[PDB]
């Protein structure tokens, strides 16, 4: 177990298991619809 | 096909040194959340 | 106490450059195995 | 025969960025000198 001290590259991922991402860090991770494909792109902040 | 492969790279490369410039300046990528929209779907519902 | 604070940022960012510009040239760091010295240290331990 | 040569010279150009970005973090290149090899190799030869 890691703490990230910099923020990490973003990923592409599915919604739900994007919104999944939100449930643990939702302070320290970031997530966003991508209008065109629908799917979601998931980034994680320092401090994760 | 097409021989433009190397111009393919040579995009890469400045979208480097962007992404890199843009750190320096503390300009946000990324920056979309829920704020307006959902709000705006909430009002449209009712 | 000093005021050198930002020249250290400075030597960051040409280090990224160079960095960046040594991937193209396809210019290896990091090439360092086990190949010379535990053989000698072999043949230095007999 | 290769439409490349103007890639030749794309080359070139990073490399002069390279070196001289090198040089401002005083990196060091070519600093091979005799100190292990004839070492070893007159231990090779015992």
């Amino acid at each position: 177990s890691v703490f990230l001290d910099k923020d990490f590259t973003f990923v592409v991922s599915s919604e739900a298991d994007a919104r999944a991402f939100v449930q643990f860090d939702p302070e320290h991770t970031v997530a966003r619809p991508l209008p065109d494909s629908s799917d979601w792109e998931v980034t994680r902040k320092a401090g994760t | 096909s097409a021989a433009l492969g190397e111009f393919a790279e040579k995009v890469t490369g400045p979208d480097g040194v962007l992404a890199s410039a843009a750190r320096l300046v503390l300009n946000q990528l990324g920056l979309s959340d829920v704020v307006t929209t959902p709000e705006a779907a909430t009002d449209a519902e009712l």
